[PDB]
C-alpha cells in the first residue's frame, strides 16, 4: 500500500479463479452495439 | 427483383451484417438515368410481343439440386500460384468443363487468381 | 395572426398527426383534457397559431382528420390526447383505399373530398391572417396519396397565394412495404411537383438508423419514429409562436430556399439529438450542433449530399446564444467544404435564431438542406416504374376505374425532366 | 362495421366452419349458447335478447353433416335458418352438382345471404371454404361464384379451398371436376388461397409430433390462417391490412389468381420450451419449402409477390432488418418485372390457445400469402389425369346424361391449355 | 459473436461430441438440464458462452451443434441420457439403415439421400450467429458415414459458404491395430476429395492415445472414454482464446495461415504435453519450460508416427495457465538449440504462440491432475509424408487383384474413380519431397 | 492549441493505448470515472493536448481505438479506466485477418476504413489549432501492420503537413511470435518509408532485457512491458504539457533528428529506472541520468549503437535541474567517446528541460538516438523474406486477394535501398 505508480509497482492477486469475458462490443440487426459493462473480467 | 443501395446506409444492409454467411446477391451501386416515355413492351395478359428478342435462358430459374449437381464439385477457391503448368492447367480444365454448375441461381462463384510456375 | 391549419390524410398521416399535437400541447402546456396549465406566459401568447378557444377555456386544435374508414380514428381516439380533438373534424368513409391510388384519387375519394373541403374552409374562414396549410401524408397509400394531392389540388386552386407544405413519406430503397408502391410515388410526384410550394422528404430507413446508431433505442417504434418527425415539424414553425433574435416564418424560409419553382424538395435533420448515457461524453453548444446538423449520416432522406452540391441550406436556432458563434460556424463549413456547395451562389446558408428551447432541454436546431442529391429518389422510382410498367406488371387494377394509358407516360415523362433539371443545375458552371 | 360473410359450401366447408367458430367464440368472450359473459361485429350481430349470432352460411345438399351441428355443442348459437341442407348429394359429380340439384338450392341461399348483407354497415367482401374434389364442393361454389358478381358485383369474393394433393386423393374421378371447376371460376373470383391435405399431413407429422392425425387437428391450422386474414379488423395494430389489400399485392394478372399459404412457428408445447421464437427465425421459416402447404417447391420456379402478416410482440425494426436478409439470399429468386416485391402488416394482439389444440402458446406468427410461378408443375400433373382418362372417353356417360352438354370437356380443357402457357412467359426474361 | 457450429458426423463423431459437451458444461455454469444455476447478479452477468451455448428468453443454453449418424442405436443414448435435456431434439440427425464401411453407399446412395436434410440445419444455426468464426467437423476415416457423406459434407460446404473457414479434426487409420478391413478403399477416396475442399485437418489416431494413458497417466486398459476425454481437451484450448481472457489472443484463422503454406498441404499434427496422473504430479514442478519440451517428445506425440523422420514446416503453441509471456520465449529459444529438432530451410521464423490465463478444467471422476499450466500444438511436419506410403501400400495390394471394388461399383459409382484417386495421391508423394529439399 | 489526437491498432495497439491512458490520467490527476482531483493548477493548465473537454466538468481523451475483431477490446473496456473513452471511438469488424498482410490490407481493413475516417475527421477538425497524430502498433500482426499502413496512407492525402508518428513494434530476432512475420514486415516497412514523419522502433525482447536485468521483476507481464513503452511516449511530449527553462515539442525532435528525409527510424531508452534492494544504495544527481540513458544495453529497440554512429541525439529531462550540469555531460560523453558520433556535424544532441517530475520521483530523463545500427534491423528481416521468398512459401494465402508477384519485388528494394542509403555513414 501507498505506492506510486512506476515502471515497477504491479502486484497479482492469485485468489482470483475465474477469468471469464464478456460480450459488451457486438452487433444487432446491423449496427455496431457497445452496451454499459455491469461486470468485469470474471464474471464479478 | 434488383437490390439497390440506401446511399449513405449501405452498411447495415451489407450482407454479412445481416448474419447471411453465404454468397449473397450484389447491389446497384449506381443508378442509370433515361428520358421520355416508356415502351409497353408486352401486350395484355402478360405476353411478350412476337418481334421483342426473347432471351435465350430458361423460363424457370436454374437452381441445381442434389441429384442434378454434378459429382466431382470443383473448389470453391483455386489460386494457381506456386503449382505445376500440367496441374494448375487440370484445375483449370475442371472449373471449365463444368459451364452448367457455374451457371446456376445456386451456383459456384469460383476464384482463379494469379499464375502458376511455368 | 398567422394561423396554420393542420390536415392529416391517411393511416401515416393520422399516427403522425397523434403524436405532433402531442408534442405541441406538451410545449404550451394543454393538459389531455383542454384546459391551460402551464408556468410561464410566454407559452399562451401566440397559441391562436394552433389553439382555437372554446367557451369555458378550453383550446381545442385547428386540424382536420381524414381517412377513408375509420378503423385508424377509433385508435386515434382511443389514445392519450385523442379527447382534444373535435368530433366534427374527422371525415371517414365506408369503403376502404386498398392501396390503390386510382380508388383514392377519382372512384372513392372523389365523394369525400367536397365533405373535407367544407370542413377545411369552415376552419380556414376562422383565421384572421391564415399563413397556410400542412399535410402530413404517405406516398405508399391509397387514401394518404391519391385522395390527399386530390386535396393538395383542390386546396390550391381555391386559396392561391397561401403556403402550401407537406410532409411526405416517400418509399424507402431497401424493403418496400406494398408492391405497388411505384405506381403511387411516380403518380403522386408528378403532383406535387407542380402544386406544392414546400415538400419535406422522409425516409424508414432513415429514422431507424438514427433511432439506433445515434439515440441508440434497442427496440424503437412508431411511436419514437413519429416523435423525430413532429419534432423536427414542430421546429420550422416556432418564430412564429416565439419571440427572438432573428426571426423567420414559412415564406421566408421558402424565399431563400428554392431558386427555381419545380425544386422544392427537402432534406431536414435535427442538431441536438444524443444517446441515453452516452450524455456525460457530449457537450452542448453551438459547433456541436453545427457538426451534428450538416453530418451526412444525419438527414432524414436516404440520399447523400456528397453526390452532389447543396443549392441552399437553413438553420433555425432554439435557445440564447451567440451571433458571432452561430455565423462564424455558418460561414467555417462551408470554406472548409467546397464541393458540395454551388458557386453561383455565394453565400448558400439562412440562419434563424429563436429565443425559447425545448421543454428539457439548453438548445436546439433544426437544418432544411436543398440539394442536387435528392434526385437519386426519383432516378430509382423511374426505374423501378419503368421496370413494370413496360410489361403491365399490375395495370388491370389501375385501368379498371376510368384511369388512361397515357397519364403513366406523362407522369414518368415529367419525372424525368425533373431529374434533368436537377442534374443541368448541378453540372452549371 | 367492417364485416366479413364467410360461405361454407359442403362438408369439407362445414367442418372447417366448425374450428373456425369455435375460435372466433373463445377468442372473444362469447359462449357457446350466445351470450357474452365491440370488436365482435365483423363475426357477430347483436340481436335484443343479448344473443350474438354469426354472419355465416352452411350449405349442404347432405343431411348427415349439418344434422351433427345441430345437435352438437353449439346449437344455440347459429340461427335456424343459417344452416341449409338438401336431400340428396351431388354424389362426386360436377353435373348434378351444378345443373340438376344445385339449382334447387341456389335460389335459397342467395336469400339468406341478401339478409345478411342489409345488416352490415360497411361490408368488406365474401369468404368462401369449399373442396375442388367433392360434388357440391365443386359444383354449386361454382354456381355460387357466378351468381355473386352480377348481383353483389365489385364486391371482393376470397376464397380458401382443397386444392387435390399429388399423390393421394378420396375419389378416382377427381380430375375431371378439378379441371371443370377452374375453367368456369377463373373470370369469377379474386384470389384464391390454397392448401392441399398432403401437406398439412406432413407438417403435424413432423412439426407437431403428431403421428396418425386427423381432420379435426387440420381444421384447426386452417383456423388459424383465418384468423391471422381477418386479424386487422377486429384488434388494433400498428400496421393495417385490409380485405381489399390482398387482391391488389397479389394479383399481377387476371387469370393469374393462384398464391400459396404458409404459417410458420407451428410447434408443440415440448419444442416452445427450447427455441427463441424471434421476428427473423418465424420469417425465414415461411419461405422454408418444408413448411409450406401445398406440395410444391418455390425453389423451381420465380417469386411474383408476396404478403407478410406479423402478429404479436413485433418492433418494425426486426421485420424491416428480416425482409433485408432473404432480398440478399441466392435461393430466393425473383421474376424479372417485380422490383419491390412485399407487402407487411402488424398486428398486436397474440394468438389464441384453444382447449384441445395442439400448438403451443405463442408470442409472435406470421402468415405469409406468396404467388410463385412454380405452381405450373401443379396444373400440368392435373392436366394429364384429366388427359389420361379422357382420352378414352371414361366416367362420361356419368356427366352427359345429367343437363350437360358434351362439349364442356373439349373446351375446358383447351382453356386450361392456355393457362400452362400463361405461367410460363411471364417468367420469360427480356 | 465468436460463435462456432460444431458438426459431429459418426459413431465416432457422436461419442466425441458427448464428451466435449461435458466439458463445455462444467467450464461455463451450466447444468445438464440446460439452466444455469440463478445468475444472482443485474442482468445478463457472464456472456462467455455464447461461441458455443445460445440461450433462448427463459435462460435455456442451447448448444450450436449438429449431431449426424446413419445408424438409429447411436443417438438414441444421447436422446434418453443425462444431457436429453440440453439438446434441442432437432439438431440429432439419424438415419434409418447405416453406410456399412462403404465410401460409396455413404457418398452416392445413403450420403446424398440425408444431405439436403442437415444442410438446412447449419443454416439455422449460421444465422444466429452475430460473428462466425468457422465451423468444425469431428470424423472418422474408417467408417461409410465417417468417411463418404463427411467428404460431401465439405463439398457442399464450399458451393454454399465459399471460402469460410472449415476446421476438421479428425482420426487418420492406425498403421498397426484397425476396426476393419476395407478402410484403406475408404481412407485414399477421402483424402483425394477433401483435397481442395478442406481447409485446415488435424489428425490424431487411436493407437498412439493408447500409447499414453496406459504409460503417462496410471489407467490400464483404456476405453474410448477416456480416449475421447483427451480430444476434448485439445478442442477446449484451440478455442479457450475465444472465450476466456487472454494476453495473447489466437482465433481460428491464425492456423491456416500458419501451418498450410502449400495448397496440397494441410495435415498438421496435434499434441498435449502436461497429461500426467494424480500419484505423479505430487512430485513434479510444471513450469513453462517444463511443458515447452514435452510437446515436442516422440513418446508424448499423438500420432504413430515421428517428427524425428521428417522436417518441422510451422508451429503452433497454445499455452494455457499461470504462464509468463518471458519463461515462453525462455523456452522457445533453447529449442531452436538443439539439433535433434530440425527446421525445414525455407521456414526461418518457425513458431506462433498463444497465451491464455483461464486454467483446464477439472472433470469430476476424470483421468488428469488438477494442473495450473498446459500447452497444446498443432505442428505441420514432412514425417507426415510416411503415413500415406503406408496406406498407398494397403490399397494396391487389395487393388491389384481388385478385391471388395465390386462392393463399391455396383453401388452407384464407376469404376475409374479407384485408378485415379490412387494416382491422384500418387503426386501428393513427390510433392511432399520436393519441399523436403534445401534450396541448394 | 498543440493538439494531438491519438490513435491505436490491433491487440498490440489496444494494449499499449490502454496503459498509456492509465499513466497520463494519473500524471494529470484523473480518476477512474473521469473527474478532476488534482493537487495544483499545471496539471489542469494545459490539458487540451490529449482530453476533450466533456460536460459537468469531465476529461475525455482522444483515443480511436481501432480493431478487426472486437475480443481485444473486450478486455480493454472490462479494466479500471474502462469507463473514460467515449463508447463512439471504438471501431470494429465482424471477422479478423488470421495474421494476413493482404486480407488486413486490401480486402477486410478496406471496408473499415471509411469508418474510421469519419472518427478522425470529427476530432481532428475539432482542434483549435492540430499538432499531428500517433499510432501504436505492431508490424508482425494482421491488422497492427496491415490496415494500420492503410490508415497513414490515407491521412497523408487529407492532412499533409502535420505530424505522424508511429510506436511500431517490429519483429524480433530470436523468436517470432508469426510464421508469416518477414512478408507482413518486410511489406510495411515499406510503406512507412514515404509515409511518416518520425517512427520509433521497439523490440520486445529489450523490454524482456529491461525487467530481469535492470528493473529485477521475477514474473514480468505485459503490463509492466506496456508501462514502459508509455513511460516515453509522454517523455517526448511533456515540454508541451508542462513548463520548462528549456522547450521541446514534436517538431523540434523532428526539426534536429533526420537529416535526410528517407532517414526516420529512432531507437528509445528512460533513465531513472533501478532495481528492487538498489534504491537505497543510489546516488542521486544528474550525471547519474546521463549513466543510463546513454547505457548501451537499455534501449528500447535490440539494436547496439557499438556497430553504429550516432546521427543525432536527442535528450529530455525532467526535474528542476541546473542548466550548467546538464549541458556539461553533453560535453563529457561527446568528448571522450568519440568514435561513435557521425563527423559531419558537430554537436549531435539536442536538449531539453521540463521542469514537472513524474510523481514520487526526484528526477527522470529520456532519449532518442538515430544510428547506422538500426540498418541491422532492416537486413535480417531482407534475408527472412527472400529466403522464404524465393521458394514461394506462403504466397497462395496472399496472392490468393490478388496482389502481384512484383509488388513483392520492391518492398524487397525499397528496403534495400534504405539498407543501403543509411549505409554511407558508417
Ligand atoms: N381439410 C379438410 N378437408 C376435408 C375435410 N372433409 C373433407 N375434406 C376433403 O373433401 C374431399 C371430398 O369431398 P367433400 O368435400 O368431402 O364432399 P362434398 O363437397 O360434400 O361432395 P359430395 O359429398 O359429393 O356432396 C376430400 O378430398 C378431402 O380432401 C375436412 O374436414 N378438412
Ligand atoms: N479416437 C476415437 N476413435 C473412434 C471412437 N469411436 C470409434 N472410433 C473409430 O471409429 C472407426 C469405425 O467407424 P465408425 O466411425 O465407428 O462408424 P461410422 O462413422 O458410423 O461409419 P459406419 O459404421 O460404416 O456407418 C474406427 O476407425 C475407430 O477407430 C472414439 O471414440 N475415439
Ligand atoms: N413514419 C411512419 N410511417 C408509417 C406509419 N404508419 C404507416 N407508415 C408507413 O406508411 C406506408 C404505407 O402507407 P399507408 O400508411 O398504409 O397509407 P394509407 O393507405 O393512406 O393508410 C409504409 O411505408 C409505412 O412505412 C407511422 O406511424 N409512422
Ligand atoms: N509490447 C507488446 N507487444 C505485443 C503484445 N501483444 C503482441 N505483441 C507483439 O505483436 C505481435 C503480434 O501481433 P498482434 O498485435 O497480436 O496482431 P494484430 O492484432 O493483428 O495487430 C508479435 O510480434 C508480438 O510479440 C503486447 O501486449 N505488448
Ligand atoms: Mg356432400
Ligand atoms: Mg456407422
Amino acid at each position: 500500500h501507498g505506492l506510486p505508480f512506476l515502471p515497477g509497482t504491479s502486484f497479482k492477486d492469485l485468489t482470483k479463479t475465474a477469468f471469464h469475458r464478456s460480450q459488451t462490443l457486438g452487433y444487432r440487426n446491423g449496427y455496431a452495439v457497445v452496451r454499459r459493462p455491469t461486470v468485469g473480467i470474471g464474471g464479478d | 427483383a434488383t437490390n439497390y443501395s440506401a446511399n449513405q446506409y449501405e452498411k447495415p444492409f451489407s450482407p454479412k451484417y445481416l448474419q447471411n454467411w453465404s454468397l449473397a446477391k450484389p447491389t446497384k451501386e449506381r443508378i442509370s438515368s433515361h428520358e421520355g416515355y416508356t415502351q409497353i413492351i408486352a401486350n395484355d395478359r402478360g405476353h411478350l410481343l412476337p418481334s421483342v428478342p426473347r432471351s435465350k435462358a430458361s423460363p424457370w430459374g436454374s437452381f441445381m439440386g442434389t441429384w442434378q449437381m454434378p459429382l466431382k464439385v470443383p473448389p470453391a477457391r483455386a489460386t494457381l500460384t506456386s503449382r505445376t503448368a500440367a496441374g494448375a492447367a487440370s484445375l483449370t480444365r475442371w472449373i471449365q468443363k463444368n459451364p452448367d454448375l457455374l451457371k446456376a441461381s445456386n451456383g459456384l462463384r469460383p476464384e482463379i487468381f494469379g499464375k502458376p510456375h511455368d | 395572426m398567422r394561423e396554420i391549419v393542420h390536415l392529416q390524410a391517411g393511416q401515416c398521416g393520422n399516427q403522425i398527426g397523434a403524436k405532433f399535437w402531442e408534442v405541441i400541447s406538451d410545449e404550451h402546456g394543454i393538459d389531455p383534457t383542454g384546459t391551460y396549465h402551464g408556468d410561464s406566459d410566454l407559452q399562451l401568447e401566440r397559441i391562436n397559431v394552433y389553439y382555437n378557444e372554446a367557451t369555458g377555456g378550453k383550446y381545442v386544435p385547428r386540424a382536420v382528420l381524414v381517412d377513408l374508414e375509420p378503423g385508424t380514428m377509433d385508435s386515434v381516439r382511443s389514445g392519450p390526447f385523442g379527447q382534444i380533438f373535435r368530433p366534427d373534424n374527422f371525415v371517414f368513409g365506408q369503403s376502404g383505399a386498398g392501396n390503390n391510388w386510382a380508388k383514392g384519387h377519382y372512384t372513392e375519394g372523389a365523394e369525400l373530398v367536397d365533405s373535407v373541403l367544407d370542413v377545411v374552409r369552415k376552419e380556414a374562414e376562422s383565421c384572421d391572417c391564415l399563413q397556410g396549410f400542412q399535410l402530413t401524408h404517405s406516398l405508399g397509400g391509397g387514401t394518404g396519396s391519391g385522395m390527399g394531392t386530390l386535396l393538395i389540388s383542390k386546396i390550391r386552386e381555391e386559396y392561391p397565394d397561401r403556403i402550401m407544405n407537406t410532409f411526405s413519406v416517400v418509399p424507402s430503397p431497401k424493403v418496400s412495404d406494398t408492391v405497388v408502391e411505384p405506381y403511387n410515388a411516380t403518380l403522386s410526384v408528378h403532383q406535387l411537383v407542380e402544386n406544392t410550394d414546400e415538400t419535406y422528404c422522409i425516409d424508414n430507413e432513415a429514422l431507424y438508423d438514427i433511432c439506433f446508431r445515434t439515440l441508440k433505442l434497442t427496440t424503437p417504434t412508431y411511436g419514437d419514429l413519429n416523435h423525430l418527425v413532429s419534432a423536427t415539424m414542430s421546429g420550422v414553425t416556432t418564430c412564429l409562436r416565439f419571440p427572438g433574435q432573428l426571426n423567420a416564418d414559412l415564406r421566408k424560409l421558402a424565399v431563400n430556399m428554392v431558386p427555381f419553382p419545380r425544386l422544392h424538395f427537402f432534406m431536414p435533420g435535427f442538431a441536438p439529438l444524443t444517446s441515453r448515457g452516452s450524455q456525460q461524453y457530449r457537450a452542448l453548444t453551438v459547433p456541436e450542433l453545427t457538426q451534428q446538423m450538416f453530418d451526412a449520416k444525419n438527414m432524414m432522406a436516404a440520399c447523400d449530399p456528397r453526390h452532389g452540391r447543396y443549392l441552399t441550406v437553413a438553420a433555425v436556432f432554439r435557445g440564447r446564444m451567440s451571433m458571432k458563434e452561430v455565423d462564424e460556424q455558418m460561414l467555417n463549413v462551408q470554406n472548409k467544404n467546397s464541393s458540395y456547395f454551388v458557386e453561383w451562389i455565394p453565400n448558400n446558408v439562412k440562419t434563424a435564431v429563436c429565443d425559447i428551447p425545448p421543454r428539457g432541454l439548453k438548445m436546439s436546431a433544426t437544418f432544411i438542406g436543398n440539394s442536387t442529391a435528392i434526385q437519386e429518389l426519383f432516378k430509382r422510382i423511374s426505374e423501378q416504374f419503368t421496370a413494370m410498367f413496360r410489361r403491365k406488371a399490375f395495370l388491370h387494377w389501375y385501368t379498371g376505374e376510368g384511369m388512361d394509358e397515357m397519364e403513366f407516360t406523362e407522369a414518368e415523362s415529367n419525372m424525368n425532366d425533373l431529374v434533368s433539371e436537377y442534374q443541368q443545375y448541378q453540372d452549371a458552371t | 362495421m367492417r364485416e366479413c360473410i364467410s360461405v361454407h359450401v359442403g362438408q369439407a366447408g362445414v367442418q372447417i366452419g366448425n374450428a373456425c367458430w369455435e375460435l372466433y367464440c373463445l377468442e372473444h368472450g362469447i359462449q357457446p349458447d350466445g351470450q357474452m359473459p365491440d370488436s365482435f361485429n365483423t363475426f357477430f350481430s347483436e340481436t335484443g335478447a343479448g344473443k350474438h349470432v354469426p354472419r355465416a352460411v352452411f350449405v349442404d345438399l347432405e343431411p348427415t353433416v349439418i344434422d351433427e351441428v345441430r345437435t352438437g355443442t353449439y346449437r344455440q348459437l347459429f340461427h335456424p335458418e343459417q344452416l341449409i341442407t338438401g336431400k340428396e348429394d351431388a354424389a362426386n359429380n360436377y353435373a348434378r352438382g351444378h345443373y340438376t340439384i344445385g339449382k334447387e338450392l341456389i335460389d335459397l341461399v342467395l336469400d339468406r345471404i341478401r339478409k345478411l348483407a342489409d345488416q352490415c354497415t360497411g361490408l368488406q367482401g365474401f369468404l368462401i371454404f369449399h373442396s375442388f374434389g367433392g360434388g357440391t364442393g365443386s359444383g354449386f361454389t361454382s354456381l355460387l361464384m357466378e351468381r355473386l358478381s352480377v348481383d353483389y358485383g365489385k364486391k371482393s369474393k376470397l376464397e380458401f379451398s382443397i386444392y387435390p394433393a399429388p399423390q393421394v386423393s378420396t375419389a378416382v374421378v377427381e380430375p375431371y371436376n378439378s379441371i371443370l371447376t377452374t375453367h368456369t371460376t377463373l373470370e369469377h373470383s379474386d384470389c384464391a388461397f390454397m392448401v392441399d391435405n398432403e401437406a398439412i399431413y406432413d407438417i403435424c407429422r413432423r412439426n407437431l409430433d403428431i403421428e396418425r392425425p386427423t381432420y379435426t387437428n387440420l381444421n384447426r391450422l386452417i383456423g388459424q390462417i383465418v384468423s391471422s386474414i381477418t386479424a386487422s379488423l377486429r384488434f388494433d395494430g400498428a400496421l393495417n391490412v385490409d380485405l381489399t389489400e390482398f387482391q391488389t399485392n397479389l394479383v399481377p394478372y387476371p387469370r393469374i389468381h393462384f398464391p400459396l399459404a404458409t404459417y410458420a412457428p407451428v410447434i408443440s408445447a415440448e419444442k416452445a420450451y427450447h427455441e427463441q421464437l424471434s421476428v427473423a427465425e418465424i420469417t425465414n421459416a415461411c419461405f422454408e419449402p418444408a413448411n409450406q402447404m401445398v406440395k410444391c417447391d418455390p425453389r423451381h420456379g420465380k417469386y411474383m409477390a408476396c404478403c407478410l402478416l406479423y402478429r404479436g410482440d413485433v418492433v418494425p425494426k426486426d421485420v424491416n432488418a428480416a425482409i433485408a436478409t432473404i432480398k440478399t439470399k441466392r435461393t430466393i429468386q425473383f421474376v424479372d418485372w417485380c422490383p419491390t416485391g412485399f407487402k407487411v402488416g402488424i398486428n398486436y394482439q397474440p394468438p389464441t390457445v384453444v382447449p384441445g389444440g395442439d400448438l403451443a402458446k405463442v408470442q409472435r406468427a406470421v402468415c405469409m400469402l406468396s404467388n410463385t410461378t412454380a405452381i405450373a408443375e401443379a396444373w400440368a400433373r392435373l392436366d394429364h389425369k384429366f388427359d389420361l382418362m379422357y382420352a378414352k372417353r371414361a366416367f362420361v356417360h356419368w356427366y352427359v346424361g345429367e343437363g350437360m352438354e358434351e362439349g364442356e370437356f373439349s373446351e375446358a380443357r383447351e382453356d386450361m391449355a392456355a393457362l400452362e402457357k400463361d405461367y410460363e412467359e411471364v417468367g420469360m426474361d427480356s
